[PDB]
């Protein structure tokens, strides 16, 4: 037989050619009745195929291919735990995926596998059934069918074996916590064997550190009990019969640091031995070598464990490379940012040896820059001589741009508005600019502030800062307050140390006043000026031009500028007055920010933000009234309202405010509630110190691939300000701030929600106790 | 959207919403052409299509991934010479973008990191089609790939100079010699080693480096 | 300048006095690439001359530097050991 | 409704690789001619003609 | 937590309930934290007319056979250690034999009572904590543990005949294989869904034989613990693979005289020519001694919390971790008495043993049935 024409039925994703290649036959070649089978065969090697019916017309070939070609979806069902994509990932273990070549034959095969993963998930108490269901014309459907019983769980630990160590020690080292009380509640459960491994050398290094050096597991036995989530374990081990570091016998290519090197090995012979004391020493001295240029710090060593004595003898064999490694640098993803400002962010020079820190110190100023998403590098080892190792910096950057809400009349009454928001480097051209201002028919505030925080190459931080403050509290745009604010600040930033930063300026405020307001903190002020006008009206004015001066200094050694976690920076600033200045005053302040790792993986991280503040005359004056401290709100004693927690000031007795509309704004005034009426505002003091105490809370049911940036916690918030100034005659039958003990309380959570121009930080904080005066809105929505 | 329909249905749905400016309808229209049949006839031409509603649409990954697949589906095909034009064509905007260009801010010391993969592709394309339409294009997007890359490695070696690693000042200075010499810049980097040999007393290595400003003062 | 503090800037790819040890005139660069490496920086016109150069700065004060030039012949073979101090 | 703003959003964009020009080329006297180019900054410069720009037509 | 955890599969309490004849308990003796809702192979036994009783976490009792009322009490709860004060943690059974209660405990360790008071009458650690109850015979305590090994001991004393390694696991493939004597030699069951015969004398392997399928690319399930243990009629070795595999097979070279790789049971007994057993689906078949041929079934147990299956009064009793028992038609399948006399409910044996059926239940422990 030799056919003249093959006739191909059934063709939909492959072709009739790539069936009739895959034909042992062609259509003219030889052909035998095996060959006619193992056409039927090599076409099933298609995948694609469900019949192959090579049939022959005397000799004449007609193959029926019946096909399971492109399986045109995949649907999941029952799965809640467990994501389809992971199935997804069986299925790309298994080779099947949508559009694929369809096999019914693995469709155990796929359930075994799948609960062969939700074994390794850690239950196998789970239906599992993928269901071939056909789509378009021999196309297909993988419907997938769950019953998810029960995973396994932290039952029991058994160990045998040990000698010394109690087990319930050894739970509290290892990650096989399986008590969560009903009245004693606390922690959580849920086995994993890949936290198993690392479980064991949680008990190794915990005997390792002990003198432990012939300890050995001899065996574990994980209980497969009859239930489908038991997990006892039994585990044989071999205590190791504590030894003694007993001698350091440090050698080999030393590179000349021999010295330096037994510093690192500067050790007690006969203490209880501790190969993880001996382990992170090598690195210390690979970090010598890795002080001194040496990139190939080759530190080996044998503790020549000495079981005659129960003692370890150290053998160390050292191994540097050469100095000069550090040939170039490369810079990476700043695709929208310059460069070189990355690159005086950093230490290490090129043409030079390796000095270790300095790619991390530098990589740490990047990771105190926070206008990034990663801070990382590639240290590429160039192959050529041992001084070619350059320095892939690979870095993500983040997002740009905040607008600063708290707008609204409606956008109908009037044209009154807000606006505020940031700039961030200026698209990473090195101009971070934060600029605001509201106009209204109450005020029309103008302010811009720009950094060139590399105005020079060290770092001189050219922070140029203004404002125009036409602020114009209106009852007929005078007659509730007037004043007109302008000027600037430029302020420049100084190299310190590497971690310390000092900061120096000047400012011109020159407030215009008109209709002054009765009440007595203006008015103390008004004389500690020395300017006397009549407070039974608010027709009083007053033209300052106050000339400061501004200083200030920064630590800096903590993580990050947009998601930090470990440590703090101190910000320490201040101002004072000139000898020409229309106030002679002062006012400093400190502001704290610490981060302390409840967790040290830090999901959990106490975050101590406190503020403190203090501001006075210099002599024979006084600090003025706008310059006292203020709370409530949205500050760290929050949930109240915004400039409620502080001193409370009382209207002298009053009248017209140059006319003072008819029972508007009454203050002490003739339209209503006359003759020494009192302010329960936040009129502030010239003492500050409120505070926050924030802990970094965890959240599990967010998809935690943007939940990552999100940093939820809560908090209590208390503070007090209050006035040394304040007077207890005039505030006798008032809210007396003269004692410090002015003390609100809150409490709550805030919600930072990343979003993509910044986060969004909202919070619901709950005044618990609130003192004079305070005025609450517990929802507040932030920054 | 558009199923298992007529291809040449789906695929006058995909000319009409390219021609539409339905670029995201397009790109559905000739994936389900090829999401359906991947082996129609013009699937390659859908590939030519897919980049043309990729790029229209400005979906350079995408595009890439199909310059990637019209690569997979045809490695062989004459139309890479838009393709390969189009892998730089992707890379050359894949690399910088920023709305600063209005105030004149440059980005051609911003990472050329696709700039570096255009400068292959662009030279891919003269290499690989020498003859193409694109080929008169892309040899000049490439004078420009060195320049960019010649101000982009110009802002180092000032910033060495800034910094006084005199030895990193020489480096990038002769990486900015031992690739371009067709650069102003470089020119403008010939007294910067020769300073940065001045202060490291390389002043005989710096008066070589006088006479070849003497030499690249024309 | 007012100013005592500086942070210091720093620079190697140099020789020390062991260095120049290991090499003398005669030796080829391999011989001096054996014991010394190559240099960041060699003559990229001229001959064999590997440039080992030191330079520091300190705060307020004066920079340093030890430039260390080894000079060898088109053949590698070592001609000169150019030793340059700062200033 | 935009003056010198163009109405009807769009995304930034970038065609001046081609808009640009090349610069002065080195001179080097003898000595002094240490070799310049590397890699496919070696432009495999081919003009098989077509199109250049934004006159180039797409597929 | 409420309305929100909820993804479980089927079960069935207790269908068929009947009471024909019926069922009482003879008395009841509850013990404590005797065998536990813990999986462990402490379960007790029946003889001298003392219910030798036990707290697996505590008090090692024994009880008068007749009302249950107390013969001895101690407390195996290990009062010093590295671990001090360590609860009883008893991993073999009560194995009564002689003026001894040989029990394997969790410390990898053997104490066998001293029946008179219980006082260890000798203690003796082994490798590996008892994954089978101390079959203590011929002189030796041969013991499957947990990590394959079967241990000989003195039954006198704990002088350690030998120690050789059985069948293995992959992780702890709980395979009870109980190593029985017989022709001579410590005929032992597996882990990985074998069977051996090892020698009484020394632990000389006489042949190892796989059965069928384990843990690894055949896998079978966390709720496998199959007893492998051999029932040796005495050329012909009846025992089970990890995955419940039946099979008859040679003692002198285990070659298989027939198998069941079509069983996947749980609990077995060889009663004659008439193989009771109990599957994974906790489901009843009575089989023959040639094969699988069903002499009845049952699914009035199906998807329960059975024990191991005996006769006792004309009828298969069986108890559950529900508190039931379960009187089945031997005859066929059915109920013929239903006693729920507990509710912490049964995994021991049930001892039908001084006369009596003894069961330890999990902590409303110690309960005589009849009916």
């Amino acid at each position: 037989f030799v056919v003249k024409d093959i006739h191909f039925e059934g063709l939909q994703r492959v072709a009739v050619g790539a069936a009739l290649l895959s034909m042992p036959v062609r259509t003219g070649d030889t052909v035998n009745d095996e060959d006619i089978s193992n056409t039927i065969r090599a076409l099933f090697a298609t995948g694609n195929f469900e019949d192959v019916r090579v049939l022959r017309d005397g000799d004449t070939l007609l193959v029926q291919v019946k096909e399971r070609p492109t399986i045109a979806s995949i649907t999941f069902s029952g799965n809640k735990s467990v994501k389809d994509d992971m199935l997804k990932q069986n299925l790309e273990a298994s080779g099947v995926r949508v559009g694929e070549s369809l096999d019914r034959t693995t469709i155990a095969d796929i359930e075994k596998g799948l609960e062969d993963f939700y074994y390794s998930v850690g239950k196998y108490s789970a239906s599992v059934k993928a269901v071939v269901t056909p789509l378009p014309r021999n196309r297909v459907d993988l419907k997938l069918v769950f019953q998810e019983g029960v995973s396994a769980e932290i039952q029991q630990i058994n160990i045998v074996g040990n000698h010394a160590f109690t087990t319930d020690e050894l739970i509290s080292h290892f990650q096989l916590r399986d008590e969560v009380p009903w009245w004693n509640v606390v922690g959580d459960r849920k086995y994993q064997k890949q936290k198993l491994a690392g479980d064991l050398e949680t008990l190794r290094s915990y005997y390792l550190d002990r003198g432990y050096a012939r300890f050995n597991i001899d065996s574990t036995q994980v209980s497969l009990t009859p239930d489908k989530k038991g997990i006892y374990v039994t585990v044989n081990i071999t205590e190791g019969d504590q030894y003694k570091l007993s001698g350091v016998e440090v050698s080999g290519n030393l590179a000349g640091h021999s010295a330096e090197i037994e510093q690192l090995t500067k050790i007690e012979p006969g203490e209880l031995y501790n190969g993880t004391k001996v382990t992170k020493m090598e690195d210390d001295i690979k970090k010598l070598l890795g002080r001194y240029g040496y990139a190939y710090p080759r530190v080996q060593s044998m503790p020549e464990i000495n079981d005659a004595d129960k003692t370890v003898k150290l053998r160390v064999n050292v191994d540097a490379g050469n100095r000069f490694y550090v040939r170039k640098i490369r810079f990476e993803g700043n695709d929208t940012s310059k460069d070189a400002v990355l690159r005086r962010e950093m230490r290490q020079m090129e043409g030079a040896w390796l000095g270790s820190d300095l790619v991390d110190q530098g990589k740490e100023r990047l990771n105190r820059l926070g206008f990034f998403e990663t801070v990382d590098t590639d240290t590429q080892r160039v192959p050529g001589s041992p001084d070619q190792v350059d320095v892939v910096y690979k870095v993500k950057e983040r997002n740009t741009g905040s607008f600063n809400f708290g707008i609204g009349y409606g956008t109908e009454s009037g044209v009154s508005f807000q606006a505020g928001v940031q700039q961030d480097n200026w698209l990473g051209t090195g101009y971070a600019v934060g600029i605001n201002g509201t106009k209204n028919d109450y005020q029309t505030y103008a302010e811009l502030s720009v950094t060139n925080p590399y105005f020079t190459v060290d770092g001189v931080s050219l922070g140029g800062r203004l404002f125009y403050n036409d602020f114009q509290a209106d009852d007929a745009d005078l007659s509730d307050y007037t004043n007109k604010s302008y000027g600037t600040d430029v302020t420049l930033g100084f190299p310190i140390n590497e971690y310390n930063s000092l900061r120096a300026g000047l400012g011109y405020v020159h407030n215009s006043l008109s209709n002054m307001q009765p009440q007595v903190a203006m008015w103390r002020y008004l004389y500690s000026m020395g300017e006397h006008p009549s407070t039974s009206d608010q027709d009083n004015s007053f033209k300052t031009d106050d000339f400061t001066f501004n200083y200030g200094w920064t630590y800096n050694k903590l993580d990050r500028g947009y998601f930090p976690t470990d440590g703090s920076r101190v910000n320490l600033t201040g101002k004072v007055t000139i000898p020409g200045s229309d106030n002679e005053y002062y006012k400093v302040t400190l502001d704290t920010a610490t981060y302390v790792p409840i967790d040290d993986d830090h999901k959990w991280v106490v975050l101590g933000r406190t503020r403190w503040g203090y501001g006075d005359g210099l002599g024979g004056k006084e600090m003025p009234f706008y310059e006292n401290f203020y709370a409530g709100g949205s500050s760290t004693v929050r949930g109240f309202q915004s400039n409620t927690i502080g001193p409370k000031a009382v209207y002298f007795p009053h009248q017209a405010s140059n006319y003072d509309p008819d029972y508007d704004y009454e203050c002490a005034t003739q339209d209503g509630a006359k003759d020494l009426c009192k302010s329960d505002d936040a009129v502030g003091g010239n003492a500050m110190a409120v505070a926050s105490l924030e802990f970094i809370t965890p959240t599990p049911f967010i998809s935690d691939k943007y939940a990552n940036s999100v940093r939820t916690s809560f908090f209590w918030d208390m503070g007090t300000v209050w006035d040394t100034n304040w007077d207890s005659s005039q505030y006798s039958g008032y809210p007396d701030y003269s004692d410090p003990s002015n003390i609100r309380m809150s409490a709550g959570i805030a919600l930072q929600w990343m979003s993509p121009l910044g986060p969004l930080v909202f919070s619901y904080a709950q005044p618990f106790k609130k003192y004079d005066g305070d005025k609450a809105e517990q929802f507040q929505f932030n920054i | 959207e558009v199923p298992d329909n007529p291809p040449n249905e789906i695929y006058a749905t995909a000319q009409q919403k390219l021609q539409d400016g339905n670029w995201r309808q397009a790109i559905t229209q000739l994936e389900a052409l090829d999401n359906r049949y991947p082996f129609g006839p013009y699937s390659q031409q859908v590939q030519l299509d897919l980049i043309y509603a990729y790029y229209k649409n400005a979906d350079l990954p995408l595009a890439q991934a199909a310059i990637d697949r019209f690569i997979r589906l045809n490695p062989t095909h004459p139309n890479i010479d838009y393709v390969m034009y189009m892998r730089g064509l992707t890379n050359m905007a894949l690399d910088d973008s920023a709305l600063q260009g209005f105030f004149g801010v440059d980005r051609s010391d911003r990472d050329p990191q696709h700039a570096r993969a255009a400068f292959s592709d662009f030279s891919k394309l003269v290499r690989g089609y020498p003859n193409s339409q694109y080929t008169t294009d892309a040899t000049k997007r490439l004078v420009f790939l060195k320049d960019r890359l010649a101000k982009y490695e110009y802002s180092v070696a000032e910033y060495y100079t800034e910094r006084g690693a005199w030895v990193a000042v020489v480096n990038r200075v002769e990486g900015m010699l031992r690739d371009y010499p067709d650069t102003q810049a470089t020119r403008d980097a010939l007294p910067l080693m020769e300073n940065a040999y001045r202060q490291m007393q390389m002043n005989a290595q710096a008066e070589k480096v006088a006479k070849i400003i003497a030499a690249n003062s024309s | 300048e007012r100013v005592v503090y500086r942070p210091d800037i720093n620079q190697g790819n140099y020789l020390t006095a062991n260095d120049v040890s290991k090499i003398r005139v005669g030796m080829t660069q391999q011989q001096v690439a054996y014991a010394l490496g190559t240099p960041l920086m060699s003559d990229p016109f001229g001959t064999n001359t590997w440039f080992y150069v030191f330079r520091q700065q300190p705060g307020h004060e004066g920079v340093t530097q030890q430039t260390l030039t080894l000079t060898f012949n088109s053949s590698g073979v070592l001609t000169n050991i150019d030793n340059k101090p700062a200033l | 409704c935009s003056s010198d703003s163009r109405y009807k959003r769009q995304v930034s964009g970038d065609e001046a690789y081609l808009e640009a020009a090349p610069l002065a080329e080195l001179h080097a006297p003898a000595g002094m001619i240490l070799p310049v180019t590397s890699g496919d900054y070696a432009i495999p410069v081919t003009n098989g003609s077509g199109a250049v720009g934004k006159a180039l037509d797409i597929r | 937590l409420f309305n929100s955890e909820e993804d479980v599969v089927k079960m069935s309490p207790l269908p068929t309930v009947e009471n024909q004849f019926t069922p009482t308990t003879a008395w009841s003796t509850s013990v404590g934290s005797g065998i536990g809702n813990f999986y462990s192979n402490l379960h007790p036994a029946l003889a001298d007319n003392v219910v030798y009783a036990a707290d697996r976490a505590g008090l090692v009792k024994a009880l008068n056979a007749d009302d249950g009322k107390e013969i001895w009490s101690v407390s195996l709860a290990e009062k010093d250690g590295w671990f001090s004060k360590e609860p009883a943690l008893l991993s073999g059974g009560v194995t009564v034999s002689g003026g001894h209660v040989y029990i394997g405990s969790e410390k990898a360790q053997v104490y066998a009572l001293n029946t008179s008071d219980g006082t260890v009458a000798w203690q003796t650690k082994v490798a590996g904590e008892a994954l089978s109850r101390p079959v203590v015979s011929d002189g030796l305590v041969l013991i499957h543990t947990s990590n394959g090994q079967l241990q000989a001991l003195n039954e006198a004393d704990g002088a350690v005949k030998w120690t050789v390694n059985l069948d293995m696991p992959s992780l702890s493939l709980r395979g009870e294989s109980a190593p029985t004597t017989a022709f001579g030699a410590a005929v032992v069951g597996g882990d990985n869904g074998r069977v051996s015969a090892v020698l009484m004398e020394q632990g000389q392997m006489i042949w190892q034989q796989r059965i069928s399928q384990a843990t690894g690319s055949t896998e079978i399930d966390r709720l496998s613990d199959v007893d492998t243990t051999p029932v040796v009629v005495n050329g012909v070795v009846f025992a089970l693979a990890y995955n419940g595999n039946l099979t008859a097979l040679d003692l002198r070279s285990g070659q298989i005289m027939w198998k069941r790789e079509l069983g996947s049971v749980n609990d077995f007994i060889v009663d004659g020519n008439r193989i009771y057993l109990v599957d994974q689906n906790d489901r009843v078949m009575a089989l023959t001694i040639d094969g699988g041929v069903t002499l009845w079934t049952q699914s009035d147990l199906l998807h329960r919390l059975l024990t191991s299956p005996v006769l006792y009064n004309g009828n298969l009793v069986v108890g559950d971790s529900e508190g039931y028992l379960h009187w089945i038609n031997v005859e066929d399948g059915r109920f013929v008495a239903q006693q729920k006399v507990d509710s912490s409910g049964f995994q021991t044996e049930p001892v039908a043993a001084d006369g009596k059926l003894l069961i330890q239940a999990k902590d409303g422990t110690v309960y005589s049935i009849t009916r």
